[PDB]
Formats: C-alpha cells, sequence, structure tokens
C-alpha cells in the first residue's frame, strides 16, 4: 500500500507522492521578537522631582494665598 | 566445431511425423525391438555404464545426467519392487516432443521402458501419459497390447529372463502432476501435489518403493543409444551437453514444427533452416523462450549466436528445458505473452506450498497490471523481488518455473515495461 492511499493520478513512480502536510509557508514566518523591549520613555529623574518641587513651590504659595483669603 | 547438421540416418525418432506405421510391423522395420534380448542379457551395470558414457542428459526440464540418475536406484532389492515411472505427461507450454513419441513410434518408448527397467533394476514401468493425450495413450495401449502379445513385455522381457511389465497410467490435465516427485503421488492415487526432496524418488518414491522418473524422450532414446554407439551419441553436441534433442519450434515462426536435431545447434540456425524463419525475417524477432515455458527469455541480441544446448543456454541467463523453443516477433505484446505464461503457472500450480500458491496469483495480477501499464516504475523491482521470493523457497521447481519467465522478462525487456508504465502515466493527466 502507501501508493493507494496517496494517489496523485499519474506520477509514474512511488516517489512524487502528494505529501501535503502542515509547515511554515515558503520563506518562513516573520522575524519574531523575543527580547525585552520595555520603553523607558517616561519622565526622567528630573522633570519628576522638578514637577513635584515646582508644584510644591507654586502650590504651597497658593495654599498661603488661600490662607490669607480665608483669614 | 560447428553443430546443427543431423543426417536423416542419424535421427533417433524416425517416423516422428507418423508417415509410417507406428506399431509392430512397422517398428521392427525401423530397428525397434531389434535385439533387446542381448541388451537385457548384457546386464544392468553395462546399461547404466553405456548410458553414462554416452553423456545423455535429461531430455526433460531438469537436465540431469541420465544413467547417473539410473545409478541412484538401489542395487540389492530389500523387498521394495523398484519401479520406473516414465514422465510421458508434459503440459509444459510449447512442448510437443513427448506427443510425437507416445503416438508415432511408441514402440521406441516401450522398448525404452524395458531397457531402462533392466537398466535400473526396475520391476514395472508406469508410463504416466498426460491426461489429455487420449488418442496418444490409445495408440500406446495398442502398442503395449502388441508388445505383450509378442512376448516383449511381461513375465519375460523379450524372451529374456527379466520379468518386466509396462502399465499405462494417465493423469488428468495438471502440469503440476508432471513433476518428478508429483508423478509418484498423482500415480499413487492422491492429488498431484509434489513431495519434498529429502526423500528422493530413488530412495522412497512411488508407493515408497524406489523409482526414477524419466521423460519419454530420455527413456526413448535409451534403446537406440545402446543399440547404436554411445560414442556415436556423444559425438553430437558440445563436450558436456551431448545428444540429439527433439525440438518444438512453437510460435510466430512462418513454419512451426517439431523436428529432431543435434544439440548445441545455433538457435538461429535451427530457426532459419528447419522451421523456416522468424515470421517476417530474423530482424522481426522480438524474443524467444528457448526451453519450454519454465525458462527466461532471449531478447534477440543474444539469440543470434546462442546454441540450443543446456550449458550455453544456462550461461546466457536462461535455460534449455524441454527445448520447446517459443519464438516471438516484433508484432506480439511480449508483456501480454509473459502475463499469460504467469496465468498458466497460476492455474497449474497445485497450491501445496505458500511461496508458489500465493505468489503466483500475485505474479499474475502484477503482470495483468503491467501489460496494461497500471503499475508504478518501482513495482518492476517488486516484481523482481517477488519472483526471487518465490524462486528458492517452493517445494518443487514449479516455483522456479513461475518466477523465471517474469524474471527474464524484467531482466531483458525492462525498457518495454517502463515504457508501458510511463505511457500509462502520460495517458492520465
Ligand atoms: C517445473 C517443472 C516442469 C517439468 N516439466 C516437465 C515436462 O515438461 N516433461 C516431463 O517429462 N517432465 C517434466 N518435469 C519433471 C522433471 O523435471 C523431469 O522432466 C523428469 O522427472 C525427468 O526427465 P529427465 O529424465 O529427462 O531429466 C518437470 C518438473 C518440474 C519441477
Ligand atoms: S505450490 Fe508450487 S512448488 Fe509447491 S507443490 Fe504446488 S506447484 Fe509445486
Amino acid at each position: 500500500t502507501e501508493a493507494m492511499i496517496r494517489n496523485k493520478p499519474g506520477m509514474a513512480s512511488v516517489k512524487d507522492m502528494p505529501l501535503l502536510q502542515d509547515g511554515p509557508p515558503p520563506g518562513g514566518f516573520a522575524p519574531v521578537r523575543y527580547a525585552r523591549r520595555i520603553s523607558n520613555t517616561g519622565p526622567s529623574a528630573m522633570a519628576m522631582f522638578l514637577a513635584v518641587s515646582g508644584a510644591f513651590a507654586w502650590g504651597m504659595y497658593q495654599v498661603g494665598q488661600g490662607n490669607k483669603i480665608r483669614r | 566445431t560447428h553443430f546443427g547438421g543431423l543426417k536423416d540416418e542419424d535421427r533417433i525418432f524416425t517416423n516422428l511425423y507418423g508417415l509410417h506405421d507406428p506399431f509392430l510391423k512397422g517398428a521392427m522395420k525401423r530397428g525397434d525391438w531389434h535385439r533387446t534380448k542381448d541388451l537385457v542379457l548384457k546386464g544392468t551395470d553395462w546399461i547404466v555404464n553405456e548410458m553414462k558414457k554416452s553423456g545423455l542428459r535429461g531430455r526433460g526440464g531438469a537436465g540431469f545426467p541420465s544413467g547417473l540418475k539410473w545409478s541412484f536406484m538401489p542395487k540389492v532389492s530389500d523387498g521394495r519392487p523398484s519401479y520406473l515411472v516414465v514422465n510421458a505427461d508434459e503440459s509444459e507450454p510449447g512442448t510437443c516432443k513427448d506427443r510425437e513419441i507416445m503416438r508415432h513410434d511408441p514402440h521406441k518408448l516401450l522398448e525404452g521402458c524395458l531397457i531402462a527397467g533392466v537398466g535400473m533394476r526396475a520391476s514395472a514401468a508406469y508410463i504416466y501419459i498426460r491426461g489429455e493425450y487420449v488418442n496418444e495413450r490409445l495408440n500406446l495401449e495398442k502398442a503395449r497390447r502388441e508388445a505383450y502379445a509378442a512376448g516383449l513385455l511381461g513375465k519375460n522381457a523379450c524372451g529374456s529372463g527379466y520379468d518386466f511389465e509396462v502399465y499405462i497410467h494417465f493423469g488428468a490435465g495438471a502440469y503440476i502432476c508432471g513433476e518428478e516427485t508429483a508423478l509418484l503421488e498423482s500415480l499413487e492415487g492422491k492429488q498431484g501435489k509434489p513431495r519434498l526432496k529429502p526423500p528422493f524418488p530413488a530412495n522412497a518414491g512411488l508407493y515408497g518403493c524406489p523409482t526414477t522418473v524419466t521423460n519419454v524422450e530420455t527413456v526413448a532414446v535409451s534403446p537406440t543409444i545402446l543399440r547404436r554407439g554411445p560414442e556415436w551419441f556423444s559425438s553430437f553436441g558440445r563436450k558436456n551437453n551431448a545428444g540429439t534433442k527433439l525440438f518444438c519450434i512453437s510460435g510466430h515462426v512462418n513454419k512451426p514444427c517439431t523436428v529432431e536435431e543435434e544439440m548445441s545447434i545455433p538457435l538461429k540456425e535451427l530457426i532459419e533452416r528447419h522451421c523456416g524463419g522468424v515470421r517476417g525475417g530474423w530482424d522481426n524477432l522480438l524474443a524467444i523462450i528457448p526451453g519450454g515455458s519454465s525458462v527466461p527469455l532471449i531478447p534477440k541480441n543474444i539469440c543470434e549466436d546462442v546454441l540450443m544446448d543446456f550449458d550455453a543456454l544456462k550461461a546466457v541467463q536462461s535455460g534449455l528445458g524441454t527445448a520447446a523453443v517459443i519464438v516471438m516477433d516484433k508484432s506480439t505484446d511480449v508483456v501480454d505473452a509473459i502475463a499469460r505464461l504467469s496465468y498458466f503457472y497460476k492455474h497449474e500450480s497445485c497450491g501445496q506450498c505458500t511461496p508458489c500458491r500465493e505468489g503466483t496469483g500475485w505474479l499474475w495480477m502484477i503482470m495483468e497490471r503491467m501489460k496494461v501499464g497500471n503499475a508504478k516504475l518501482e513495482e518492476i523491482d517488486m516484481l523482481q523481488e517477488v519472483t526471487k521470493q518465490i524462486e528458492g523457497h517452493t517445494i518443487c521447481a514449479l516455483g522456479d518455473a513461475a518466477a523465471w519467465p517474469v524474471q527474464g522478462l524484467i531482466r531483458h525487456f525492462r525498457p518495454e515495461l517502463e515504457r508501458r508504465i510511463r505511457e500509462r502515466a502520460e495517458r492520465e493527466l
């Protein structure tokens, strides 16, 4: 058998049997990423302290002015 | 030397074509039963010795050296009456050389029964006529009744002191029953199924009694071998192979005929001289099955200079069986012819052993596919391997006789098989 299970009309020979099974497409798949691409594009060490310090510098002045208005 | 030329005074089987009377008053004129009393009186050892010296080989497919075969029979009789079964039955495809001895000079066959019987210490001869040879065994029973009435056979061998009687058995249409170890059984009354060789017929054959199975042509040339010269007989053919085989040019020759002619004859010479010629000239030849049907093909490129003797045809990757040369010309479908041969071996295979019983139906199926082209280019190597699985393993040589036609067809005409397969492939799609 095995030439009556995989017919492929013609083929003249036991080789050239159909042989259609699963696999990667011709040319493989896309290059798959595996590294750790963690983007560190956030606020830096400064700009976070200076936003906090800047908020403290101006916002506490605003607390003071609000205390003046309340008084 | 250069063989082939056999003069009409050297042909052993005179009245082959039945032109003259076959029976007595017509056989004594041809030298039959001439002085067999002296021969029987010359003894058994002298007969065996002259048969061995004459180098007579088996006229049947086996090709065994006769005489040496007759020396296998026991000398001192231990109560088992040594028999002598004559293998009249042929049934080989192509072979009619037996059919021209059973009729048309059967008295040579009866005198050979007697001379081989005294030769191998026998006590009775069972001429196993092929079943279909009804007219032939009727002629032979007529000649047997004659040789009984003429005191030749029975209770005194031609007036001598030898008690020897010839009984005529006849099978019924079975090529397998013709085999040496199956003749004994098909004559013992059982089915025509061969027995294994470890008990040899010379040791325990017919009825368990010793016996030797001889083709009619070997037993029938025995008389004239002894009455003429064993040196004269061995003066024909090549060194080892010697004698005058009775050929049967079977098919696709413009004048098919069975004609006795010296062995070691060039196959081309035989064809061109006696049977006329390959239909449409020698250049029209396609293949030739030189022996019976139990022998591979000859593809016409090694058939020009091949000699019809056992040794050369065996050296050409073939065999000289009953020398029933089957000729096939460029007009035949050689694969269909070998497919019908394999069908024959499927039909006439007593089925006793598995390698032949099954693999021969298998060979027939694969051949009836490849003759259309329904196979695959690698099956031609399965077919070779299937045949080599059948060949050495079967009980008798019928396994051989069924693997050899297909093996020869492959070995020689593999281009034609592959061409049919590729043409089937291109016919699809
Ligand atoms: C495959 C096969 C085919 C045979 N064909 C024949 C045959 O056609 N004629 C015959 O007389 N004996 C035939 N025999 C029997 C023996 O092979 C052999 O021919 C016979 O027993 C003795 O013949 P011989 O004394 O000339 O060798 C055949 C045997 C086998 C195994
Ligand atoms: S199967 Fe073949 S070899 Fe075996 S006994 Fe039958 S014919 Fe002979």
